[PDB]
C-alpha cells in the first residue's frame, strides 16, 4: 500500500525500447519482486541514457525512480538485492529456466503463446542483466536464438504453418 | 547525461 508503488506515468514515446522490459517487471510484482525490480531498474538505467530532460521523460523517470527506492525497500533483507553476484544469477537463471521450458516444448513440436512468450521473455531478461555489467558470450547466444525463436513460431503460426 | 535522476540511479546500487 506504499503509494509510490502504485501506476506510473504513460511510457513515453521516447521509451518505446524498454515497453516490453517494464510490462516484465509489472507482470512479477507479485510473482517475484526480485525480477520485479531488476528489470524497473534496467528500464530506468536505459530510459536515462535515451532522454532524462524532456519534460514527459523527466516525469516519468522521476517517478520510476520514486518507485524504485520504494520497492528496493520494501524487498528488504533479501540476499538477491544485497548481493549483486546473487541478484544477477537470479534473473539469469529465471531466464534459463523459462528459456528450457520453451526449448522442451519446441523439441515435442508443441507450439503456443506461452512458449513463445517464454522465448521472447528470456530475451528480455537478458538485456536487464545488463545492469550487471557486460553480458557473457552464453548470454548473447542465448538472447539472440530465443528472441529468433519467439520471432519465427509467432510469424509461422499468423500464417498457419508448422515452424 | 550528470543530473539528478542519475545521482539517485547510482545510490541505489551503493
Amino acid at each position: 500500500s506504499m503509494a509510490a508503488l502504485a501506476p506510473l506515468p504513460p511510457l513515453p514515446a521516447q521509451f518505446k525500447s524498454i515497453q516490453h522490459h517494464l510490462r516484465t517487471a509489472q507482470e512479477h510484482d507479485k510473482r517475484d519482486p526480485v525480477v520485479a525490480y531488476y528489470c524497473r531498474l534496467y528500464a530506468m538505467q536505459t530510459g536515462m541514457k535515451i532522454d532524462s530532460k524532456t519534460p514527459e521523460c523527466r516525469k516519468f523517470l522521476s517517478k520510476l525512480m520514486d518507485q524504485l527506492e520504494a520497492l528496493k525497500k520494501q524487498l528488504g533483507d533479501n540476499e538477491a538485492i544485497t548481493q549483486e553476484i546473487v541478484g544477477c544469477a537470479h534473473l539469469e537463471n529465471y531466464a534459463l529456466k523459462m528459456f528450457l521450458y520453451a526449448d522442451n516444448e519446441d523439441r515435442a513440436g508443441r507450439f503456443h503463446k506461452n512458449m513463445i512468450k517464454s522465448f521472447y521473455t528470456a530475451s528480455l531478461l537478458i538485456d536487464v542483466i545488463t545492469v550487471f555489467g557486460e553480458l557473457t558470450d552464453e548470454n548473447v547466444k542465448h538472447r539472440k536464438y530465443a528472441r529468433w525463436k519467439a520471432t519465427y513460431i509467432h510469424n509461422c503460426l499468423k500464417n498457419g504453418e508448422t515452424p | 547525461d550528470f543530473d539528478d535522476l542519475s545521482r539517485r540511479f547510482e545510490e541505489l546500487k551503493k
